[PDB]
């Protein structure tokens, strides 16, 4: 992801907890 | 939460509250 799928929406904290491992 | 629209920076903060310790991805 990175960019796209946050900045320009909404990631979940799911996908944050894709993104710190 | 409302879990916001995070461009640069501010996606890095709420991995910073989701991480702690590990660091985030890499």
């Amino acid at each position: 992801g990175i960019v796209e799928q946050c900045c320009t929406s909404i990631c979940s904290l799911y996908q944050l907890e894709n993104y710190c491992n | 939460f409302v879990n916001q629209h995070l461009c640069g920076s501010h996606l890095v903060e709420a991995l910073y509250l989701v991480c702690g310790e590990r660091g985030f991805f890499x």
